[PDB]
């Protein structure tokens, strides 16, 4: 059923799987109109579709031209998610589809098992991970091919850059999740920390940073210090006076 | 006037005919049921005093045979046979109505309820949904699995509701996902109507089969299917102006004969606070919403 703390290294076995996270899919801008009445503008959005053991980005583009005379947008845009989650489905060989796909949101599994109906042996599962994934289009790269799109594109990334040469999928998913949520806890801080050093740059074909084993322990170190400042700064809450099992807790309870 | 008459009572039993039903004794002198309605579809239930658990019937009609009910000790059930001799069935009855050990259909004569749980009801669609071809009448009792519940074991003893699946490819046309889930008009219209029932009275038919086997029997499969075929047509933004009226007609006789205090088993909350408020059809049942807010006002 739901992927969940307890079946946690199911995401790292040889069962081909998927996350998919629509949260970017529709994305608008809130403004008034001349008459004072309000209006939304469409930006162009994101499925991000990712593979947890490989770190492979299935990163679809949603043009804004998709929505152009279209009703009830949020609805739709889960639907668009399926179909094109089908569609990339369908476009892979049989040895690469999917055993599993996890929605990141409840209210794309209706969408998504009525998309795959064709393909009764791939599971369609929530889970009950919370998954910084909407923090994506904090990765100026990302952000930079979503924003430049002037049509429908797929763009396909490897989330973790060579990570995997040096450590496990679960060490590499931890590392992802970490940072995500800290682009999403304060993005400010976060691309701070990743971008303040200049003598360390991120390759042409990196998401990343090119940090040494040692310079990545200060990273994550900065990182969660900065979700708990943050987890601090937001209840009134003298950091200074918690423990290591207190720490630990409110970095996995978010 | 037509007549169903028992060998004899061996076991005490709760005897329903139909919407009524009355307690025989143990070896009470009981020889059946006279004034049987010609015209509408019956159904004669029992439910034994000493086991509850024996809740079991027979679905008839009196135009296609002559039909009583004798007790096997062996089976430990009432059960129904045909007489194929017009002049020893004529005999029987004439002796035990003499002896007045027969108990009267008790129709008030203002009183449509039945005509309006089976309108469209018919015998010949009841022996496709329950295959027993040997017999013209049908057995139904409270455990009888439906063919769709056996797919999620016996198949000669199942009920053959047509499926009924959102979640399906005869649900959901390639390339029209969001549009049929959303919109069940093509399910309801094109694949069930034109397609598998050939019409609404055949429908209907099996929606109110459905819910007197849930009322009759506590049969939960049948339950599942009246409510499955009234969220496909509430589901559907198209349906004919005279099904929403009918079907209004139908679920409000339904609700209204429903005992009170089954209420909380029989009635899907889901489906119908969906149906009465949330639907493409939550304005057009205006009798079944009045009723339903007026007697079972806590489940919605
Ligand atoms: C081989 N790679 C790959 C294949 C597919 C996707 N989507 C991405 C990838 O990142 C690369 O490492």
């Amino acid at each position: 059923g739901a992927m969940n703390s307890s079946n946690y290294a199911e995401l790292f076995n040889n069962d081909i799987k998927l996350f998919v996270d629509d949260t970017n899919v529709y994305r608008v801008t809130v403004h008034k109109t001349f008459e004072g009445n309000v209006a939304t503008k469409a930006i162009n959005g994101c499925i991000f579709t990712l593979n947890p053991k490989t770190g492979h980005l299935f990163l679809k583009i949603i043009h804004t031209s998709v929505w152009a005379g279209q009703k009830r947008l949020s609805q739709l845009a889960k639907w668009k998610t399926a179909e094109e989650v089908s569609a990339l489905v369908r476009s892979l060989p049989k040895e690469e589809q999917p055993k599993q796909i996890i929605v990141t949101r409840k209210a794309m599994l209706d969408p998504l098992e009525v998309h795959m109906l064709d393909f009764p042996n791939i599971a369609i599962r929530p889970t009950e991970l919370r998954l910084p994934f909407s923090a994506a289009m904090s990765i100026d790269k990302l952000s930079d091919v979503v924003m430049k799109a002037t049509e429908p594109q797929m763009v396909l990334f490897n989330i973790y850059d060579d990570w995997l040469d040096r450590i496990s999928s679960y060490t590499a998913f931890s590392r992802l999740t970490l940072l995500l949520r800290a682009l999403k806890t304060n993005e400010e801080s976060a691309k701070m920390i990743l971008l303040s050093d200049p003598t360390i740059t991120i390759k042409s074909y990196h998401l990343w940073p090119s940090f040494t084993d040692e310079q990545w322990i200060t990273i994550e170190s900065q990182m969660r210090d900065l979700i708990l400042t943050e987890y601090g700064r937001k209840y009134n809450v003298n950091i200074s006076a918690l423990t290591q099992t207190e720490i630990k807790d409110i970095i996995l309870g978010q | 006037m037509n007549t169903v008459p028992f060998t004899s009572a061996p076991i005490e039993v709760t005897i329903g005919i139909d919407q009524y039903s009355f307690n025989v004794k143990e070896n009470q002198p009981f020889h059946g049921i006279k004034d049987i309605p010609i015209g509408h579809v019956h159904v004669i239930h029992f439910q034994h005093a000493d086991n509850s658990s024996m809740r079991y019937g027979y679905w008839f009609d009196c135009r296609m045979g002559n039909f009583y009910i004798q007790y096997d000790p062996k089976d430990g059930l009432y059960k129904m046979m045909e007489e194929r001799d017009g002049a020893k069935f004529e005999n029987i009855v004439h002796n035990f109505k003499e002896r007045q050990m027969m108990v009267s259909y008790p129709k008030i004569d203002e009183d449509d309820t039945w005509y309006n749980l089976t309108e469209f009801v018919q015998m010949d669609k009841i022996r496709k949904i329950v295959r027993k071809d040997e017999n013209q009448f049908s057995y139904v009792d409270s455990s009888m699995t439906t063919v769709q519940e056996n797919e999620l074991s016996d198949p000669a003893h199942s009920l053959n509701y047509t499926v009924i699946n959102f979640k399906s490819r005869e649900a959901i046309r390639p390339g029209h996902e969001m549009e049929d889930f959303l919109d069940k008009s093509y399910y309801l219209n094109t694949v069930m109507l034109q397609g598998i029932f050939k019409n609404s009275s055949n429908y209907f038919g099996e929606l109110q089969f459905a819910f007197l086997n849930a009322m009759f029997f506590g049969n939960y499969g049948s339950s599942l299917q009246w409510h499955a075929m009234i969220e496909l047509i509430c589901s559907s933004a198209t349906v004919p102006k005279h099904m929403l009226d009918k079907l209004d007609e139908i679920l409000y006789y339904q609700i209204k004969t429903l005992p009170e205090q089954y209420s909380d088993i029989l009635l899907n909350e889901r489906v119908w606070n969906i149906c009465l408020y949330s639907s493409f059809q939550k304005n057009s049942l205006h009798n079944t919403e009045k009723i339903m807010e007026n007697k079972y006002p806590e489940l919605l």
